[PDB]
C-alpha cells in the first residue's frame, strides 16, 4: 500500500504547496514494527559497531595512537582534566589509576608480545595471526566513548581519503597520458603491490598503443614514490588495508540503513509528539524538525539492553529539544533557558495565586512566596514583554499603520548643528583676531580644526622643551579670552 | 555622482558577496540586559559599522579622532553612524534555492525558457517528482519528469550516468550544461 | 568638541551631566490647571507631594 | 527602538530575517549529522517556503 498512496496523491494534489501534507505524505509510506522491528534493528546496529571495532582492532595504528595519547597525558604526572572521561573506560560485562592500570597492563603485554612477532617470516604468519586474533578479541570487549571514538574515526577517514586520492590520482594519471585499461591495471597493482615490477612486464609486452610512455615515465615513478612513502609511514600490507576499509564501509552503511529505517519509523511517534504539543511557537514545521532532531540524537545513544521501550525515551529527548528550541528560538530577543524557567514557575504561581485571590498578584507577595528580592521580579516582569509589530494600526480604521509613528531622537536637528557652526565659526574668528602663538597653543592644546588632541608634554616638544612656558602661555590666553570686551559675544553661549 | 542612466540586471553572487562587509550567522538581536548587538546577530556592529556618533560598542574609543581603527576586543570601526544606512549584509547558504518570483511571475519565463509547463516546474522544486538533467543513454533525455516509484525502478537497471538532482540543484544543473546559441538555431 | 571644552574651561562652570527632559505646555495654549493627579506604585514613596 | 510605553517595537523584516537564518542553521546541522533523506527533504522546502 505505497504506490497506489503516492499517485493518488499525485493525482488528486491540484498544485497545493501545503508542506504538513507533503511530509505526511513522506512519512505514511512507512508502517510500524512493534516489539519486533526496533529490537533487530538495534542488533543490527550493535552488529555494524562491532565489526568496526573488529576493523579497528585489525588496524595497530590505531591503538599505537590512543598507547602514544595516553604516554603524553601521563608523562605530567598529573592531569585529571575531561581528557580522562574521553579515553576507553571499559565496562565489566569513579575512575582511578590503579584500575586503569591493571586494565592496561594485559593491553600492554599483549602489544609488546605482537610487536616482536612482527618480523616472524613475514606478517602473515600463524602464530602472528593468532596473536592478532586475541588482540582483536580482547579490544572486542573494551567499549570505547564516544569522546574520542569521533576523533579516532575522523582521523581514520582522512587517511583513507588520503590513500583513496592517491590511488584516483595515479588511475588519471595513467589514464588520462596511456589510455591503459582497468582491468590490466587494478589487477597487477593489487597482485604486486611491492615495486613496478608490472611496470616492466607492461614496458615488455609489444602494447603498440604504449608507444607514447617516454613522457610520462618520469611522472609515473615520481607519483608512486608517495605510495611508497604513506607505505613506509604506515607499514601494513596494501591488501589488509583494502580488506579493512571496504569492511568499515559495509559496516558504516549497514548502520546508516538501520539509523534512517528507524528514523523514518518513529517519524509517526514525532508527530504524534508535536500534536501533543500543538503549541504556535513558531511554526509547526520548526516543532518537526526539531523533534526529528531528538529522535536522531536519541538514536545515536540508544541501545535495547535496558529492557524498556524507546518511546519513553524518545519521548523524552524530544521534549528537551522542543524545550530547549522554545527557550531559545520562537522568540525576537534571544532569552537563556534559566531565565525562560524562572518565567515559568513565576507564572505557574502566579496561577495559583490569581485562582486562590481572584486578583492580579502583587509583586510583595509574589518576593515573600519565592524567597527572593523584589528587585528581581521587577526585572522579570518588565523584560517578559512581547514586541509590537511595526504594521499595528494605531486606530481601529486600517488606514495608517505604525510605519510612521516614531520619532528620530537619534540623530541631532539643524538647530543643534547651526548653533554647533555658529559657535566653531566665532571661535576661529576670535583665535584669528589674537595672537598667532596663543591661537596656535589653544588649537593644539584643546583641537581646535585639528584632529589630535596634544596635551602639554606633547605640545613642548613640539614648540618649547619647557612646559611651564606653554603652561604660562594657556593661562595667559585663558585670562585675555575672559576680558569682557571679547567675552561680550561669546557670553551668548553660556546655555549651549 | 550624477548618474545618466537607470540600468536593471540580474545581480551575481560573487557580486553580492562584495557588497556586503561579513556574514550574518546568528539570528541574535539584542540581549536582555545591555541593548549592545551580538557580534555575530543581525546588526551587529562589526559587520555594519557603529551604531551610535563615532562611538565602539563597549565604549572604549572615545576621542572621535580615531577614524578607521579596528578595536581588538570588540571590533567595531570608528565611523558616523550613516554607515549604516548604505551598506548590507549577506547569508551564507547550505542549499541552493529557486528564485519564486521568477517563475511564479507570468508568464513564467523560467517555464518558457525551459520549455516547459508551470506545474512540472513546481512539482520539480517542492520535491514531488524527479527530473532528468542530462540522459547519455537512448532511454531517457533532458526534460523527463520520474516519479519516486519510476525513480527507483530506473535507477537500479542502470547507473553512473542518469544524472538527476532534486530541484533547485537539479535545475541549477540544467541552466548550465544548456546552450544558448544552439537552441536559437534550432528555433 | 573641542570648542564647547573650550568655552567650558573659559567660563569655568560646572554644567553637571543632568538632561532636562521636563514636561512643557505646548504653543498657544494659555489656560489654568483644575486639579493634578500623582499616581505611584506601592513600592515608591508618596515623597511628602502626594 | 523601544516605544514611548516602555516597549519594544520590532519588525516583520526582522522576523522573516531570523526564521530564515534559523532554518539555514538547521538544514546546516542535518548536512553535517548526515540526515535521512526525507528529513533533508522536508528541510529543503522549508528553507524555500521561507
Amino acid at each position: 500500500a505505497a504506490a497506489q498512496v503516492l499517485s493518488s496523491v499525485e493525482s488528486e494534489i491540484g498544485r497545493t504547496t501545503d508542506p504538513v501534507r507533503m511530509y505526511m505524505r513522506e512519512m505514511g509510506t512507512v508502517e510500524l514494527l512493534t516489539r519486533e522491528g526496533e529490537i533487530d534493528i538495534a542488533k543490527r546496529i550493535e552488529d555494524g559497531i562491532n565489526q568496526v571495532q573488529c576493523s579497528v582492532a585489525e588496524y595497530p595504528e590505531a591503538i599505537t595512537y590512543l598507547l602514544e595519547q595516553y604516554d603524553r597525558v601521563e608523562a605530567e604526572e598529573a592531569r585529571l582534566s575531561d581528557l580522562i572521561t574521553g579515553f576507553v573506560d571499559p565496562n565489566a560485562e569513579s575512575i582511578d589509576p590503579e584500575l586503569a592500570r591493571e586494565k592496561f597492563a594485559e593491553l600492554r603485554a599483549q602489544y609488546v608480545v605482537t610487536r616482536d612477532t612482527i618480523k616472524a617470516k613475514g606478517r602473515s604468519h600463524a602464530t602472528a595471526q593468532e596473536e592478532i586474533l586475541k588482540l582483536s578479541e580482547v579490544f572486542k570487549q573494551f567499549r570505547l566513548v564516544p569522546k574520542q571514538f569521533d576523533y579516532l574515526v575522523n582521523s581514520m577517514r582522512v587517511m583513507m581519503d588520503r590513500v583513496r586520492t592517491q590511488e584516483r590520482l595515479i588511475m588519471k594519471l595513467c589514464v588520462e597520458q596511456c589510455k591503459m585499461p582497468k582491468k590490466n591495471f587494478i589487477t597487477l597493482f593489487t597482485g604486486n603491490e611491492t615495486s613496478d615490477t608490472w611496470f616492466n612486464a607492461a614496458i615488455a609486452m609489444n602494447k603498440p598503443w604504449s608507444e607514447k610512455l617516454h613522457d610520462v615515465s618520469e611522472e609515473v615513478h615520481r607519483a608512486l614514490q608517495k605510495l611508497q612513502q604513506i607505505e613506509e609511514e604506515t607499514g601494513l600490507t596494501i591488501e589488509q588495508v583494502k580488506d579493512i576499509n571496504r569492511r568499515m564501509s559495509i559496516g558504516e552503511a549497514k548502520a546508516r540503513r538501520a539509523k534512517k529505517e528507524m528514523v523514518e519509523a518513529n517519524l509517526r511517534l514525532v508527530i504524534s509528539i508535536a500534536k501533543k504539543y500543538t503549541n504556535r511557537g513558531l511554526q509547526f514545521l520548526d516543532l518537526i524538525q526539531e523533534g526529528n532532531i531528538g529522535l536522531m540524537k536519541a538514536v545515536d545513544k540508544f541501545e535495547y539492553r535496558r529492557g524498556y521501550k524507546f518511546s519513553t525515551y524518545a519521548t523524552w529527548w524530544i521534549r528537551q529539544a522542543i524545550t530547549r528550541s522554545i527557550a531559545d528560538q520562537a522568540r525576537t530577543i534571544r532569552i537563556p533557558v534559566h531565565m525562560i524557567e524562572t518565567i515559568n514557575k513565576l507564572n505557574r504561581i502566579s496561577r495559583q495565586m490569581l485562582q486562590e485571590m481572584g486578583r492580579e498578584p502583587t509583586p510583595e507577595e509574589l518576593a515573600e512566596r519565592m524567597l527572593m528580592p523584589e528587585d528581581k521580579i521587577r526585572k522579570v516582569l518588565k523584560i517578559a514583554k512581547e514586541p509590537i509589530s511595526m504594521e499595528t494600526p494605531i486606530g481601529d480604521d486600517e488606514d495608517s499603520h505604525l510605519g510612521d509613528f516614531i520619532e528620530d531622537t537619534t540623530l541631532e536637528l539643524p538647530l543643534d548643528s547651526a548653533t554647533t557652526e555658529s559657535l566653531r565659526a566665532a571661535t576661529h574668528d576670535v583665535l584669528a583676531g589674537l595672537t598667532a602663538r596663543e591661537a596656535k597653543v589653544l588649537r593644539m592644546r584643546f583641537g581646535i580644526d585639528m584632529n589630535t588632541d596634544y596635551t602639554l608634554e606633547e605640545v613642548g616638544k613640539q614648540f618649547d622643551v619647557t612646559r611651564e612656558r606653554i603652561r604660562q602661555i594657556e593661562a595667559k590666553a585663558l585670562r585675555k579670552l575672559r576680558h569682557p570686551s571679547r567675552s561680550e559675544v561669546l557670553r551668548s553661549f553660556l546655555d549651549d | 555622482e550624477e548618474f545618466d542612466a537607470i540600468k536593471i540586471a540580474l545581480a551575481s553572487p560573487d557580486m553580492i558577496r562584495s557588497w556586503s562587509f561579513g556574514e550574518v550567522k546568528k539570528p541574535e538581536t539584542i540581549n536582555y540586559r545591555t541593548f549592545k548587538p551580538e557580534r555575530d546577530g543581525l546588526f551587529c556592529a562589526r559587520i555594519f559599522g557603529p551604531v551610535k556618533d563615532y562611538e565602539c560598542l563597549c565604549g572604549k574609543y572615545k576621542r572621535l579622532k580615531h577614524r578607521g581603527v579596528i578595536c581588538e576586543k570588540c571590533g567595531v570601526e570608528v565611523t558616523q553612524t550613516k554607515v549604516r544606512r548604505e551598506r548590507m549584509g549577506h547569508i551564507e547558504l547550505a542549499s541552493p534555492t529557486a528564485h519564486i518570483w521568477f517563475l511564479k511571475s507570468l508568464p513564467s519565463r523560467i517555464g518558457l525558457l525551459l520549455d516547459m509547463p508551470l506545474r512540472d516546474i513546481e512539482r520539480v522544486l517542492y520535491f514531488e517528482s524527479y527530473v532528468v538533467i542530462e540522459g547519455g543513454m537512448t532511454n531517457l533525455e533532458r526534460q523527463q519528469i520520474l516519479t519516486e516509484e519510476q525513480y527507483l525502478d530506473a535507477l537500479e537497471e542502470f547507473g553512473d550516468e542518469f544524472d538527476a538532482k532534486m530541484g533547485a540543484e537539479a535545475i541549477q544543473a540544467l541552466l548550465k550544461s544548456m546552450d544558448l546559441e544552439q537552441e536559437c538555431e534550432q528555433l | 568638541t573641542p570648542e564647547e571644552k573650550l568655552l567650558r574651561a573659559i567660563f569655568g562652570e560646572k554644567a553637571s551631566d543632568v538632561k532636562d527632559s521636563s514636561l512643557r505646555v505646548p504653543n498657544g495654549v494659555s489656560g489654568t490647571v483644575i486639579d493634578v493627579q500623582v499616581f505611584t506604585r506601592d513600592g515608591v514613596e508618596k515623597d511628602k507631594r502626594a | 527602538v523601544p516605544l514611548d510605553g516602555g516597549r519594544f517595537a520590532t519588525s516583520d523584516l526582522n522576523d522573516l530575517y531570523r526564521r530564515v537564518i534559523n532554518r539555514n542553521n538547521r538544514l546546516k546541522r542535518l548536512l553535517d549529522l548526515a540526515a535521512p533523506d526525507i528529513i533533508v527533504r522536508n528541510e529543503k522546502r522549508m528553507l524555500q517556503e521561507a
